[PDB]
């Protein structure tokens, strides 16, 4: 475990919403630091996802779950997108991460 | 939705090997059962002393080939010390280690070896005293699983 | 009787010699340690009390000739945690102890390889740590101190 | 001000076939009681002390048969009079294949040991290993020994 | 012969520790189910002693034997100490003890 | 550390005296080689049988005195039942022993007599009869050492 | 602790039997009102043990203590047993409880 | 039961798996509700006139404080049947935190106790009721840290 | 080593008394906590000798010595008798063995 | 390497001091003439008596002294018993003895006197009876020479 | 206080005499169980008085108040004397202090 994402791989069309989610195994990681960072199918570019328009965050503190709801799917939007948490207990402090493929079909 | 009041301690580092770095031996602190903690710092792939005082220094490497074409390989590990009194470095532990002593797999292949290699000990280190573990060849590391390859020091 | 007092979780388990195939840990021989609340259940030392501990277990591997080229030996001391209840190596190491060979014409080869695990670590109440092989049946426990494993509250 | 007992010892290179130990040498320690007597380390008082040392052994060639390398820490207490073994570790660096009228292949193979003990006062420790013409004291901190008080 | 008690007679000072072992020796008694006792000089009540704080336990199944380290002495911890286990095999179910006796003698305390 | 190894049935019952008990017959089952299982309850010193069927009952019981200066003293070792029909308490087994024949012990000291009473047989009960072992003068029982005095049934 | 659980930790087999035992301590509970309770992994629900047939229970009222044999076990009877008393004295009327875990696995 | 005992008791203890609230209990051991008195829906009902003794406590803790208007709030009341307004028979204020919200991530848990006693004439069916403002910072965790009781006198 | 079983190879005659000595060399076991157990030739159960009646045992504590002699010999006491001992110091607890054959012959 | 060649049986004992224990008597057995056998064992410097029955006790102590440091120094020698059946020590055989006759070297210098004392008797002692031969002048012993000082027991 | 010690600091040489007077206070202490507390000047120990020999105890009852006179004073006898007395009324029984130091010189 440490962070598992639900939808592994999803097939969508252009035009269409796909929802990943995450859920925290470590009860030291926090849903309140989580990050998200995307790689373009055939790139290793991995950027930071910004959250903000097609890309909204669900963050629910009782099930220890944040999803990234993604909008208007293009043909570009077709990659490898991974989610990310920072822990801290005592004097450990570190960050744990995923792995889930999505490809989107043009129409 | 649980509760933490722990406490804390004195200088402490257990550092572990990047497994994402390409052939090389790159120091990680932010990652599962890895500390650095209480003033140790890790500035270009060392630890930086914080304070004056008797330490316990320790490391490990996991080396692995994928066949041994060469009777003349050396492999090595050494936890050196660039002191504030003495700019120069210093081998404070040293290992070496031959890791192919047959004649080559000449006919079939895949004969993966592993050897490892520790070093541990307890020195009086100062304030500034920068500590390096290094190998002499990077491209056998075996850092695919966890805990195969680290490095720290603990303040006694 | 006893004397002066001494504190601190401690723990130094050895081997069982009279174990023939496996790995029991003892605490009743001469120099070995299991005080101050460290408790060894299935075989496996569970911390009493949060903080920063010290891990080290030695194993030594001996056997009489080579039989196979793919011959591995593992030892690793792993952590289940009450925070990420999965087993998680702390410590681990590998070694071929047999580069092909496998002696056809000759008298049988006896190796010997040690392995040693050592580091520090914040460990929570209740993780249960274990030091582990994956072939049994190279130990040695023959003479002393061959085979150990201990953590120390530091 | 740094108490708690400790050593740290490392071999003489200059030292012929043998393993002597030093305490006068730029990363050595032997302090807050421990004492060198007979190339062998007196504990100065009851409690817990962690036990190490690390040998290093080099040769040129492997000769007739097979060499059994050991290295081992002893306790020779003054409760029980008789040299035991807290650590020991065998190795044996000659995976046959000796050297059939051709030429060499220097091995080397390094043997570490460490552990918890109660140590009381008085009691004897010493690091020792069985080949001296083995070592390889050519570089520092290749072969050393200590223990401290934690 | 069934647990075994093995520091029967201790005598230690006023502010120190004392460490009681116990092995068992019938195999069927589970060194998860262990319990201790005291009984203070002088008076008939067993009481059971506490798993927490002062009163620290060294378990080991492997070779089931527990321990009762005891911390900060005074002069009202002198009396009988016993431990105990929980037995169960078939259909069978019964408890195993021992015994061990503890003074502890007072400190003085200099005056100038 | 451990659990049962065979399954094993039937309302069973052995129950051994208990020895810290200075002058009564009070009955134990949480003792080394006592059993008290498969339904078997032990209400007011009293068996409560838990199923209709042929059971086996026997129960011995050890008698020791150190002198007896009465001629009329008679032991006695009874097996009463009461059942659900017949609410009245019957004897299933019973024995009598005369342990002193003698001149009165005079003059010199002390001598122990030991007379211990067995008894068995073979009954059909009903659910909800209670067994009750019983003697009449508890103050001669001798429980020290070993399972001297007992008391047991087992559905066969 | 006021009545004792006793096994704590038990791994049988499908088609086995456990013996659940408890004892206890308070002398003021009384072996005549005995409960049973099983609490199956991954439910909210503590249900009541009903004592017939599978279930079958020993007390002895001397030594205040009683066990609880479970025969014919399936692979759905994996949970949490807890026993309890009921106890008075003089004002007094309170109800006492323990703590014991039961896993039982598969074949083929 | 081998021992009689009279004069109307209660000495109720809060319900530990309860969370957030106050629930009162009886049914554990060292707590007392015999001869006479109800507890309805959280509130004590008294079965007869007479002089009674009041008593209840209430520990409070907390991991942080947000707010310096903090107010810890413990107060007995009573509604009697000759006057049917609620009157606080004892009452007790705390603020838990003079200002220093806590800073940075140090976790360091505050404890307040409140404590109330006295002496009261109660007639028949009159319903005393112990309650707290924020039932949120109970800490029912350990044992006899909250409670609530009479005694007839 | 610690304990010192002396008579390590008795040979004797049915009817007769083996004597079997142990002596302590470390300081820290108790010379109070002493066990014996045969394990009788050809058996794999070691059993734990009693003390009482046949079995006489005889302690020193100054000397940290014990022994164990053995009365009335018959055939069915043919094993190997070692003894035991419980030490203790600090943090550390242990216990200690020797070893010795006997063989009764008729 | 060689065989016991005797059976014999009665609980015996015959130890005698350590020579090398300086101002204190210690008693031993493993010392060539000396017996401690049959089941009697020594505690605290003191005998067990392992069955009830009738013994024979004796002790001899051997005092030296080279002076006199007062002309009132006495000299005693007892064997005491504790019993199960009366735990109170009471002195079995006792004897006193005055070593300096108006001295205490005064006008001469110092002169080595030698002086022994010998008690013996029969009793009956019960199982558990703690016996101890005791001195109020530990360093006054002469446990130097051969068998000075001894002290045993033999069951008649 | 209850028990009034009238001579608080008092300064006396070797060879003379002090009387130390405790007057109660409380009505129900009895001057019938009385006691006199003295610590020797350096130590933290409190010595028991004795009632005979040098140490001379004057009791009135009428006025409820007693005393403790010393004839030969010496030098090392410097020290807080203290007096005492056992009060008893209905279910309460307890004792009560005073307080009073001598100075001896030569
Ligand atoms: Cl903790």
């Amino acid at each position: 475990a440490r962070v598992d994402q639900t939808p592994q791989t999803i097939t969508k069309e252009t035009g269409e919403s796909l929802t990943i989610n995450c859920v925290l195994r470590d009860s030291h990681c926090a849903t309140s630091s989580t990050y998200w960072y995307r790689k373009k199918s055939g790139s290793t570019n991995e950027e930071s996802i910004s959250k903000g328009g097609r890309y909204v965050e669900t963050v629910n503190s009782g099930s220890k779950s944040f999803s990234l709801r993604i909008n208007d799917l293009t043909v570009e939007d077709s990659g490898t997108y991974r989610c990310a948490s920072e822990c801290q207990y005592g004097l450990a402090e570190y960050d744990v991460y995923g792995g889930g493929t999505v490809v989107t079909v043009n129409a | 939705r649980s509760s933490s009041r722990t406490p804390s301690d004195k200088p402490v580092a257990h550092v572990v090997a990047n497994p994402q770095a390409e052939g090389q031996l790159q120091w990680l602190n932010r990652r599962a059962n890895a500390l650095l903690a209480n003033g140790v710092e890790l500035r270009d792939n060392q630890l930086v002393v914080p304070s004056e005082g008797l330490y316990l220094i320790y490391s490990q490497v996991l080396f692995k080939g994928q066949g041994c074409p060469s009777t003349h390989v050396l492999l090595t590990h050494t936890i050196s010390r660039i002191a504030v009194s003495y700019q120069t470095k210093v081998n404070l532990l040293s290992a070496i280690k031959s890791p192919c002593q047959r004649e080559t797999p000449e006919g079939a292949e895949a004969k993966p070896w592993y050897e490892p290699i520790y070093l541990g000990g307890v020195f009086q280190l100062e304030k500034g005293d920068r500590l390096s573990a290094e190998i002499n060849r990077p491209d056998y590391l075996d850092f695919a699983e966890s805990g195969q390859v680290y490095f720290g020091i603990i303040a006694l």
